[PDB]
């Protein structure tokens, strides 16, 4: 018995029974590295569409950009509103930005031990809102 | 054998450093240029991104093959369209530029 | 008198119908054990004994009783019951597996991926094998240290969530650890195809530092950090 | 029959177990080009061999320089001379051959400045045959030997094509006209029952300390295969001889290594004094197992007493380099502080003496056949062999030598392999069985199974374990030696009075911890009835009636001018122990120790002496 047989093995015997699934999200509770990956993803996933949506924009619908800006002034500047639109277009971009470099500096294999990931987490996290604040105020 | 897996993923983190470099470069020096060597290292970064989503969560044999059809759809025209946007309108520094001081 | 209330999930694949749900058990302190396990041995053997769950060295050195208690993948026999009798303690089967009676899930595809990535010294020349000591530096052996001590809990990968979406085909933390374990021990002639094993999508590379592995080892062991090194290997390693 | 589905298996040779020994005869076994079925109820790597901690003797000579018949000295000599030294000889002899195959195997060894194995000094080993001082001989693997030894065996057997029956609970063996022909197992999965049969049998199930109190071992040792054996009317060795390792926490009995001993620590009393060498004075504190705990156990009725209630004595590694105990002792370092809460640098350890260790069990050859007795003389029972804990070749004796069960697993596990590889070819007559054989397992299970009686499981387990832990204690008399007996005999009959809860086919731990206690009960009834028989003082069974060790001579003065006492009335000779499982009944009789060597020209014979470190 090699060792791909015994895999084929256990699906077939599970995937063909009444057994149930140990609960998993719903009970596993959450450490701030895993609530940090999943706004990586949350973010990456939000970054990358926002681009889409751009680049795709520029090719379907009408008028140039400088034709959209002044189509934006619709209830127009309202600064602590345009500034709060502004501030959360930034504000995933940072933090994917920052995040991005603490897996990078992971790849290169440091930082890995228990108390330095959750130390690098909230030098991420208050780097984010210090960035995210300054940029939205350039 | 090749190494073709551990090749793709030394390009992501390339791509990833690339990125990072862009980002000041781009603020420090808004130019023809650099709108394109955004635009193509924004799109491709993003292209594997999803990718390793689709290839983690897309279960299955023929949604895995469409999902990264239609994937490779969007990321063509995402690439294409920036790079229009750069030839055509403002350009991506000069665009960002503008929508901000407002 | 001290007591303290112990929700566990429960379910008996030999009464039709029943589906899986909790129980809750009440246990005097001064009468049991400092570990779950003493806890689940004692509801065993006062309470109800259809309370069915893995168990043997009580010294949290064989991995039998690997749990997830209270939100977290460790072994009873290490995890001390808090004596805080103001919570709940929540008893759950290591997560994302198939459950075959309670708190007991099925290991053998986390065994059958610890079987295909040859767990064992392999020399180009075999033809010299137990007539002589193979020599090896403390230095050498070092590098064995933080590896060699694993139990194969399955605490690890059953909490890294890509081997929760992916386990079929993404070998998980526990598993790639100990292959490293054999490309870092110097007395293995094989350290090249060794990688070359993990040149797919999934083997190796469905794992992105989330940091659940090392964080939930009930040994104090790092296979994330081992993993980062493989990743290393993977792009570094010539021919 | 209607009710449980029968699977038949066909095979060369089964293994019953995957600790230590059955793994290594069970690959061993596939390597020689055998079909072999492996049988356990445990996962490989769980096998209780994994809280090994000490490590495994070979004189390879790493540290100073060795020879093979110094650890045959020193083994035969702690073993009082009920070790049988043919086995003992060919153990120490094939130790280095042994040790070195598993280094190759790729164990990987704590290591020395040249590169080589790290070798440790241990609890009576010497050097020049017991003149030439302490021998440094304990080939380990820093704290966890136990645990990387399985590890590399297990992870080596995958490479063959074993056929592993994975949480299979063996129930009895398949026996035809005195010969072997397999295992009925209860596989735990689906509650089914599988009749594996072949030409060979090893069984290798490991000891019984679950018959006590309070045991270093896991809840797994049960000693199955040993009941197994009892309930297909074979007899069973040396069953009162039960090792009290010295050193292990007053609360839940978890294993303390003897390495704390052997790397320099010390063990303290009430008052503070080193005990261990107004006791000891030869060999000081890295003594024998039995002698040490000896002093500890007597010291606690002393009233030199160490705890909250006085009941335990310490174990102190306070004066030890901070930087030595991280390196050489990592696994205790933990476990010290985990069930105790103690930082090992700057504190000692609550120790009493624990049991520990089963020498006796199922009576073998030093090729590892098991040994049935036929008119006062030895006979090979065809197709069934026998290693490590579960077995007795005695090449432990009255007194298991530490660092020497490791060793024993290896050895024999390979011994039991060769001589089946060396009395037949794979592919061989598999021999025909009774349609109906088992049948008695079988029905036994249903009864366990629908179990309606008025005694829990547990409290029928528990009046049993303290039974033994109050009777057949360290230091035992006659007196309350009969009253355990007695006692124990009453428990046997409860046995048909208890109450299982669980009715289930799969996972019914409900019912095997029942199945275990019965393979307990048994182990337990020998234990107790050849202990109140022995009527002297050899090794760890010390009798206070009987504390004059009764040899076939007096050994003190000289052998010459003074004549051989008839084997009935000595007591150098081997405790043979059966029970009708029926009446509950432990008939007991007598075999030899062999005392001769595989040859005197190279390994010297050596004679019963006074015994003492
Ligand atoms: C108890 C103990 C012993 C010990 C030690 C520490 C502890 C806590 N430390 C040691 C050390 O440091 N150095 C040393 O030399 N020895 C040490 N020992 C003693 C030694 O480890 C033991 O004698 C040895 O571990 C016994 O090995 P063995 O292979 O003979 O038995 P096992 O390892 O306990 O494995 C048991 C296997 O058999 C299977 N089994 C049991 N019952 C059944 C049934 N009914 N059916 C099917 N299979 C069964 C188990 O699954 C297991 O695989
Ligand atoms: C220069 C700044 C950035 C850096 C340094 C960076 C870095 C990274 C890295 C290293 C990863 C992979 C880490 C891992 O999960 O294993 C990643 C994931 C990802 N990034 Fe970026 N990134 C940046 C900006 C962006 C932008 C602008 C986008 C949008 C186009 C984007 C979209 C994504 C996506 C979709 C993923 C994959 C999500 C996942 O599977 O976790 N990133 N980023
Ligand atoms: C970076 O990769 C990941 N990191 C995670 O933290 C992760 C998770 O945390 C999952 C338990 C679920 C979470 C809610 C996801 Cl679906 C939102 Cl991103 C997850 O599923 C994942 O994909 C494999
Ligand atoms: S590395 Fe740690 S968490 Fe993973 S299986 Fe081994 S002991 Fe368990
Ligand atoms: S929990 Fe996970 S994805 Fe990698 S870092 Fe650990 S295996
Ligand atoms: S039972 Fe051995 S680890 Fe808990």
């Amino acid at each position: 018995t090699t060792a791909k047989e015994e895999m084929e093995r256990f699906w077939n015997k599970n995937l063909g029974s009444n057994r149930p699934l140990s609960p998993h999200i719903t009970i596993y509770r959450w450490s701030l590295p895993m609530a940090m990956s999943i706004c990586h993803r949350g973010t990456g996933i939000a970054l990358s569409a926002g681009v889409s949506l751009f680049g795709l924009s520029a090719l379907l619908l009408p008028g140039n950009f400088e034709s959209h800006l002044e189509l934006v002034k619709s209830l127009c500047l309202g600064p602590t509103l345009i500034y709060t639109a502004k501030f959360g277009i930034v504000f995933p971009l940072m933090y994917h930005t920052w995040n991005g470099i603490r897996h990078l500096i992971w790849d290169l294999g440091k930082g890995l031990t228990i108390p330095q990931l959750t130390q690098s987490g909230v030098v991420v996290l208050i780097l984010t809102v210090l960035s995210s604040v300054g940029l939205a105020a350039m | 054998s090749s190494k073709a897996a551990s090749l793709h993923w030394t390009g992501e983190r390339v791509v990833s450093v690339l990125l990072l470099g862009l980002l000041p470069a781009a603020y420090l020096n808004p130019c023809s240029a650099m709108d394109y060597s955004l635009a193509a290292a924004l799109t491709l970064h993003g292209h594997w991104g999803i990718g390793q989503v689709v290839t983690d969560y897309v279960r299955g044999d023929a949604l895995q093959k469409a999902a990264k059809a239609g994937l490779l759809a969007l990321s063509a025209f995402t690439f294409a369209g920036l790079c229009y946007f750069n030839y055509h309108d403002v350009g991506i520094c000069k665009a960002v530029a503008m929508l901000w001081k407002l | 008198p001290r007591i303290k209330k112990f929700a566990i999930y429960r379910w008996d694949p030999d009464k039709t119908g029943d589906k899986p749900h909790m129980q809750t058990y009440e246990i005097d302190l001064n009468n049991c054990g400092p570990m779950v396990l003493d806890a689940l041995i004692k509801i065993k053997n006062e309470i109800d004994s259809t309370l069915t769950f893995r168990r043997s060295c009580r010294e949290g050195i064989c991995g039998s009783c690997a749990m997830n208690i209270n939100g977290g993948n460790t072994l009873a026999c290490t995890r001390r019951i808090d004596t805080n009798l103001d919570k709940v303690s929540k008893i759950y089967p290591l997560p994302h597996m198939y459950v075959i009676k309670d708190l007991v899930p099925d290991l053998s595809n986390f065994y059958a991926q610890y079987k295909s990535i040859e767990p064992y010294l392999k020399k180009k020349d075999e033809s010299q094998e137990g007539k002589q000591q193979y020599l090896q530096s403390i230095e050498e052996r070092e590098k064995l240290d933080g590896l060699y001590e694993c139990i194969l809990c399955a605490c690890c990968s059953t909490s890294c969530p890509s081997y929760w979406w992916n386990g079929d085909k993404y070998l998980g933390p526990a598993v790639l650890m100990q292959a490293y374990r054999w490309m870092i021990d110097s007395r293995d002639d094989f350290t090249e195809e060794r990688l070359a094993k993990l040149q797919d999508p999934f083997s190796l590379y469905r794992c992105h530092t989330i940091m659940n592995c090392t964080g939930t080892c009930p040994k104090g062991l790092n296979p994330g950090k081992a993993i980062a090194e493989i990743k290393k290997m993977m792009a570094t390693y010539k021919e | 029959s209607t009710q449980y589905p029968v699977v038949d298996h066909e095979f060369d040779a089964v293994v019953v177990g995957a600790g230590g020994a059955g793994l290594r005869a069970a690959f061993g076994l596939s390597e020689a080009g055998f079909n072999t079925a492996c049988v356990t109820k445990l996962f490989p790597t769980r096998s209780h061999t994994v809280a090994a901690q000490g490590g495994i003797n070979a004189a390879l000579g790493n540290m100073e320089e060795d020879n093979w018949r110094w650890h045959f000295y020193d083994t035969v000599k702690g073993s009082d001379w009920l070790g049988d030294q043919d086995a003992i000889h060919y153990m120490t002899e094939q130790a280095p051959a042994s040790v070195v195959e598993l280094e190759n195997y790729g164990m990987p060894f704590s290591r020395t400045e040249d590169g080589k194995i790290y070798q440790r000094a241990f609890g009576g080993q010497s050097l020049k045959f017991g003149k030439g001082g302490q021998a440094h001989r304990c080939c380990c693997v820093a704290d966890r030997t136990g645990h990387s030894l399985l590890h590399t065996l297990y992870g080596r057997s995958l490479r063959y094509d074993t056929s592993y029956f994975v949480e299979y609970f063996a129930l009895d063996l398949l026996m035809e006209n005195g010969e072997c022909r397999g295992v009925i197992a209860l596989c735990i999965e689906d509650g089914s029952i599988h009749r594996i049969r072949a030409r060979n049998t090893v069984v290798a199930t490991g000891g019984y300390g679950r018959t006590y109190f309070s045991c270093t071992s896991a809840h797994t040792s049960t000693g199955d295969g040993t009941a197994m054996v009892t309930r297909a009317g074979l007899p069973c060795q040396d069953l009162e001889f039960v090792q009290f390792h010295p050193t292990g926490i007053y609360g839940a009995g978890c294993l303390i290594t003897e390495g704390c001993r052997g790397e320099g620590g010390i063990l303290i009393n009430s008052q503070g004094e080193r005990f261990m060498e107004r006791y000891a004075p030869v060999a000081k504190d890295l003594a024998s197992r039995d002698v040490v705990s000896r002093s500890m156990t007597l010291e606690i009725r002393e009233g030199r007493g160490c705890g909250p209630e006085k009941d335990h004595v310490y174990l102190q590694l306070h004066h030890l380099p901070p930087e030595q105990l991280a390196v050489r002792l990592p696994g205790i370092s933990e476990t010290a502080m985990i069930f105790a809460g103690v930082d090992v640098t700057k504190e000692p350890i609550p120790v009493l003496p624990t049991v520990h260790y089963n020498m006796g069990g199922i009576p073998t050859n030093y090729k590892g056949q098991v040994l049935r007795h036929v008119n006062g003389q030895d006979q090979v029972v065809p197709g069934l062999y026998a290693c490590g804990e579960a077995a007795c070749a005695s090449v432990h004796g009255a007194n298991r030598l530490g660092a020497n069960s490791l060793l024993d697993l290896v050895v024999f596990g390979r011994a039991c392999a060769l001589s089946i590889a060396e009395s037949c070819r794979p592919g061989d007559k598999v021999p025909s069985i009774k349609p109906n054989a088992g049948e008695e397992s079988v029905m036994n299970l249903d009864k366990l199974r629908f179990a309606n009686g008025t005694i829990r499981t547990s409290e029928l387990r528990l009046s049993m374990q303290k039974s033994m832990q109050s009777h057949a204690a360290v230091f035992r008399v006659g007196s309350v030696l009969q009253e355990g007996c007695e006692k124990i005999l009453r428990l046997y009959g409860d046995l048909q009075h208890l109450k299982t809860f669980d009715r289930g086919m799969v996972w019914n731990t409900d019912l095997v911890e029942t199945l275990e206690l019965q393979n307990l009960m048994l182990c337990a009834l020998q234990t107790i009835y050849g202990a109140e028989a022995r009527k002297e003082s050899r090794g760890a069974h010390a009798r206070e009636d009987f504390k004059e060790r009764v040899d076939e001579y007096d050994y003190s003065k000289p052998i010459q001018g003074q004549q051989k006492k008839p084997f009935q009335e000595h007591w150098r000779k081997h405790t043979l122990s059966y029970v009708d499982v029926k009446t509950g009944k432990v008939s007991l009789e007598y075999r030899p120790v062999i005392d001769k060597t595989l040859n005197e020209a190279d390994c010297a014979t050596v004679p019963p002496a006074i015994r003492s470190y």
